[PDB]
């Protein structure tokens, strides 16, 4: 009826402290029953030297629990890990007061584990409480690459597609590393106004300087981090404003001790009612068994009641934390923490207390921060985008159209290299047509200034899996879309099931079909010469197209289009070309294209009538507000017939 | 220069001492002289003091584990002790030789097995070329729970079929408690496969009880990773016939084999490497001092380590401490209470050895059952 715990401090006093508690455990519960021993021994700096010392009093006694504090020592990690594993051979439980790494909450390396203090991690739930309660939607997401940092993310994208809304662009950097100005670059590009961060707190300083270099701490974009980059701010580089957040308790290591003695001391009479009492003893030359029952040990260990409170109630999650916890949130103005709010289990309380941001303006500022300028993406297109090249003086050639009016031009970077092959050499060309047209009238009815750049490798776009890896990627100027460089596409762009997931492109303005070329009995939904292949009458086009989706969503013509894939072209004009030279028999795409060009290039015809259906139309990225606006519009300027009267000046001539 | 170790088999450790005793194989392009431990049981203390005063008693440069009986919960020492003193070391076989996904940080462990992700395409592969697609998927309460399901239901949204999946069933699988609550609802289930994954306890229980409530007749199905399965050499009672299951190659050869093996892949590794720096690399250890920040050399060598080839196979290693593109065998258990090969699985293809899958009646004698009609025909 005696039962020996242990514990590993580094508080000479502090073992005075856990004898008082026990003693004071013995005065309170128990009646003639058992009587609780104690003992502990002080951690020494030899890792391996401290376990097998450890391991050798455990040999000296009959422990039954193991409780570890943190040494001040700066080297945090080197404390818990030898205990830690050592207890894990024998499954002996042993709970943790004052670290709060996050490597330790995995069940599947530390066997038996339990943490006192919530992790790292529940700062992003409580971040995400702090932005419903301050009406906040868009954040952006700045983390570092470390381990804390991917399971702190990750538990943010749950509770944050908990509302579905999702996050903006994730910004991963490695840690331990200066100069990084390269992300910030990237970042300052995209509208947001709301920024968070976690990460070490020597990067802290790093990543804070960097902000002040590039004036991004003005009015307007707002601060908030844990508590891990609190200290080292105000230790030698100068906060400029911050929300944050800290524990009640932190750092005290009195009352934690008391806690978990009064819960394991109310723990062990549970253990010794459960009828099957398996003696541990210190086997170490032998004894090479689990302690019979440490499943049922921890598991019930787990569901205990709070105790007594005293300082606060204490219970434990299912993973081994402890939930409905509570923080205070504090402000960085003139270098002075100062408490503002309390955080209730789920909601946050203010408490009569004034709120600063870094800006100086005393109202709580509006986040989003519209922005009025945007960029668009283009592709070669023979009748609807002419690229020519820019005159010598920097401008190109001012002609006049016909009609008594000038053709507006607008410049437009472009690439200048063609094909894989050609390395990027780039030059400031300009473009004009039809689509440009339809743009700058855009530009009268309301107000942004467009910069038309050209597309990367001058492939439409389509999805593409990966190869040997696990998710598909996205290729071309979609690609480009989506990933996040320009924020519109105004291209002849078809419209189908594969792109209708992301991009929600709205109010067709150009109805098409679908044709074939040849040089002047062929059928295009199903003929003798096209449904059965021979050496004559090849079948080609323009790889990495809508159409290649198309075919590839066949039964025959699947294997129509498998015969296809064997020979491809890299551009239309490419074909064009081909088709008189005689080289290549067939060509399948969009029907405006090829009946344009068969008008204005003679001697060349299209077989057949048009087998399908589509249209041609504007795609944005998903939830952005540009769309209601220009589909409505778009309607407006389709009745009153201005996209009529362009066609005759670049359809019919 | 490198050791060895030799761990919990003791008429075999005679056989151990005598192929140890030559002076060397006389064939790996080094002229590293090799040192032989023995530890008589598998202890903390012992394992610690033994390796490190070893270590620090001769100057070795790398060391290389041989397995045991295959008792959980070791190779998180071997891990603390390479994050400690900074030296590679290398798995071979047994209980070990289970993937530890979350390593530390700077260590460098390598042990060679299967990842749970590709330890599990390979069912789905197999699941396809007789395309049952039933999942009923049951899991205890494991530690290793959480990514099985998650790995599951990620590959389940991605895959090239519609893989209809029925339900997915989590029970406490202790050793004592009341059935009752997991009998009954156990046998409120239908479907002709099912995927389990449990530890060797835990598989005894389930198995049990499901031979119990009427679900290991002849028309169900049941598949297991290879966390299953224990000894791989004894087999346990109250096993269905028929069990599926995926292990790695060489099985089936010998300790001496894996441990040439073994000697081979760091051979190599240092042949490939003094070309490049001209001698072998430094021997860090120190067992008390524990020095070292992030040293560049050691770093290099690492980097240089990690892919070899030659004795037809292939050792390629991840960042994670696992070997990618991987070569294993389908394993099942025959009508004779034995184990035997089934299936091979090379650069991302499948075999098998029957067109058709069996199935077993209560005796010997199999049931042709309806359906299933042979139809011929020619080109
Ligand atoms: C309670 O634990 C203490 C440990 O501090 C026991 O005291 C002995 O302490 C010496 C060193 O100071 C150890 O070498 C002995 O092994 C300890 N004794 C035992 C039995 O382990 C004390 O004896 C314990 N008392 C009870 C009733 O358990
Ligand atoms: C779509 O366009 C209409 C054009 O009237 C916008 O309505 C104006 O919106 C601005 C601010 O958004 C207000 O200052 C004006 O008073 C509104 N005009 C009228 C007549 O009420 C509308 O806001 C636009 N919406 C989107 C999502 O772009
Ligand atoms: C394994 O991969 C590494 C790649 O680093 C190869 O090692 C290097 O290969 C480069 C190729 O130019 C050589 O120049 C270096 O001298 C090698 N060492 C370094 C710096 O890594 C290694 O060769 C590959 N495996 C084989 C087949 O040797």
């Amino acid at each position: 009826k005696i039962v020996n715990i242990g514990a590993v401090l580094s508080t000479r006093k502090h073992e005075q402290m856990f004898r008082e508690a026990v003693n004071q455990a013995n005065k309170r519960h128990g009646s003639w029953k058992i009587q609780l021993n104690a003992t502990s021994v002080t951690h020494k700096p030899n890792a391996i030297q401290m376990a097998l010392s450890v391991c050798e009093d455990l040999i000296s006694s009959q422990v039954y629990a193991i409780l570890v504090s943190h040494p001040p020592t700066p080297n945090d990690h080197f404390t818990p890990t030898p205990v830690s594993y050592t207890a894990g051979f024998y499954r002996i439980p042993v709970l943790g007061l004052t670290t709060r790494m996050s490597i330790y909450s995995d069940k599947s390396i530390h066997l038996s584990f339990l943490r006192t203090v919530p992790p790292y991690s529940h700062q992003s739930s409580v971040w995400f409480e702090m932005m419903r309660v301050y009406s906040w939607n868009h954040i952006i997401l700045l983390v570092s690459d470390d381990h804390e940092g991917r399971a702190a993310q990750k538990r943010l994208e749950t509770l944050l597609e908990e509302r579905e809304s999702k996050a903006e662009k994730v910004l991963q950097f490695d840690p331990g590393t200066k100069n990084v100005t390269a992300l910030l670059m990237e970042a300052k590009e995209l509208e947001a106004r709301v920024i968070i961060l976690s990460a070490s707190e020597d990067d802290a300083a790093t990543v804070y300087r960097a902000a002040a270099m590039l004036n991004m701490t003005g009015s307007g974009y707002v601060w908030l981090v844990g508590e891990r980059e609190i200290s080292g701010n105000a230790l030698r580089y100068a906060p400029d404003g911050i929300l944050g957040l800290q524990l009640i308790n932190g750092k005290n290591e009195s009352a934690h001790i008391s806690d978990a003695v009064g819960v394991v001391a109310q723990a062990v009479h549970e253990l010794l009612e459960k009828e099957n009492i398996t003696d541990p003893p210190r086997g170490c030359v032998g004894n090479t068994n689990i302690w019979k029952t440490g499943p049922l040990f921890k598991r019930v260990l787990m569901s205990s009641k709070y105790a007594d409170g005293v300082t606060g109630r204490v219970e434990f999650n299912e993973d081994g934390d402890r939930k409905f916890a509570n923080y205070s949130i504090m402000n960085l103005q003139n270098r002075k923490l100062v408490q503002v709010g309390i955080y209730n289990g789920t909601h946050v309380i203010p408490n009569d207390r004034k709120i600063i941001w870094p800006g100086g303006e005393t109202e709580k500022p509006r986040g989003y921060q519209m922005s009025t300028r945007l960029k668009i993406v283009t592709i070669h297109q023979e009748p609807f985008v002419y690229v020519k090249p820019t005159l010598s003086d920097g401008t190109c050639k001012e002609e006049f159209t016909v009609n008594g009016d000038p053709v507006k031009k607008v410049i437009c970077t472009g690439p200048n290299d063609t094909s894989p092959g050609s390395p990027r050499h780039t030059v400031p060309q300009c473009c004009y047509g039809f689509c440009i047209d339809l743009l700058i009238k855009l530009a009268r009815t309301m107000n942004f200034t467009y910069e038309v750049h050209l597309v990367a490798d001058g492939k439409f776009g389509t999805q593409e899996r990966v190869n040997n890896s696990n998710k598909k990627e996205w290729n071309g100027m979609m690609g480009e879309l989506l990933s996040g460089q320009a924020d519109m596409i105004v291209a002849p762009l078809t419209i189908n099931n594969e792109r209708a997931q992301y991009i929600e492109f709205s109010k067709p303005f150009k109805y098409q079909g679908l044709t074939i070329l040849v040089k002047k009995r062929i059928t295009g939904i199903n003929d003798p010469r096209l449904r059965n292949p021979s050496d004559k009458f090849i079948y080609a086009t323009v790889k990495q197209s809508s159409v290649d989706i198309y075919f590839r969503r066949q039964v025959e013509l699947s294997t129509m289009y498998r015969h296809m894939e064997k020979h491809n072209y890299e551009s239309a004009a490419e074909a064009i070309q081909a088709v008189r030279d005689n080289k290549l028999h067939a060509f399948i795409w969009d029907s405006a294209v090829l009946e344009f060009e068969a008008s204005q290039k003679c001697d060349l015809v299209t077989t057949g009538e048009l087998f399908f259906r589509s249209g041609f139309g504007i795609g944005m990225r998903k939830d952005s507000p540009w769309k209601q606006n220009v589909s409505l519009s778009i309607l407006k300027s389709h009745e009153n017939g201005f996209m009529e009267d362009l066609d005759k000046t670049w359809v019919r001539y | 220069t490198v050791a060895v170790v030799f761990s919990s088999s003791g008429p075999p450790q005679a056989q151990f001492r005598a192929r140890l005793t030559p002076q060397s194989f006389l064939d790996l392009p080094l002229e590293i002289q090799p040192l032989t431990v023995g530890v008589n049981t598998t202890n903390p203390s012992s394992l610690l003091t033994q390796i490190c005063g070893l270590l620090g008693a001769a100057h070795v440069h790398g060391i290389v584990f041989e397995d045991n009986v295959d008792t959980e919960a070791v190779a998180q020492i071997l891990d603390f002790i390479s994050s400690q003193t900074h030296v590679p070391i290398l798995s071979i076989s047994g209980g070990s030789a289970v993937v530890l996904t979350p390593k530390e940080p700077g260590s460098a462990f390598l042990q060679l097995g299967v990842s749970l992700e590709q330890q599990l395409q390979v069912l789905f592969k197999v699941l396809e070329e007789y395309d049952w697609s039933a999942f009923a998927v049951i899991t205890s309460l494991h530690p290793g729970h959480a990514l099985f399901l998650e790995g599951v239901r990620a590959v389940a949204d991605a895959s090239h079929v519609s893989w209809r999946l029925l339900d997915v069933v989590t029970l406490e699988l202790g050793p004592g408690g009341p059935r009752a609550r997991t009998q009954r609802l156990l046998r409120q289930l239908d479907a002709p496969v099912f995927v389990a994954y449990c530890s060797r306890e835990e598989a005894e229980v389930l198995f049990a009880e499901a031979a119990q409530a009427g679900l290991v007749g002849p028309g169900h199905v049941w598949l297991v990773p290879n966390l299953a399965l224990g000894s791989t050499d004894a087999p346990p009672a109250t096993f269905p016939v028929g069990l599926i299951s995926v292990v790695t190659e060489s099985w089936r050869l010998s300790l001496r084999q894996k441990v040439r093996d073994g000697v081979a892949i760091l051979a190599l590794g240092a042949h490939s490497y003094w070309r490049q720096h001209g001698t072998l690399p430094a021997p860090a250890g120190d067992c008390r001092v524990h020095p070292g920040p992030v040293s560049p050399a050691r770093e290099a060598f690492y980097r240089h380590l990690l892919n070899v080839t030659w004795e037809g196979r292939d050792f390629s290693f991840s960042p994670g401490g696992y070997l990618v593109q991987p070569t294993m065998v389908v394993i099942a258990l025959n009508r004779h209470r034995l184990w035997e090969m089934v299936g091979r699985w090379e650069h991302g293809v499948l075999y098998m050895k029957y067109p058709v899958w069996p199935r077993y009646s209560a005796s010997l004698q199999p049931v042709v059952d309806s359906r299933h009609l042979t139809v011929a025909t020619l080109e």
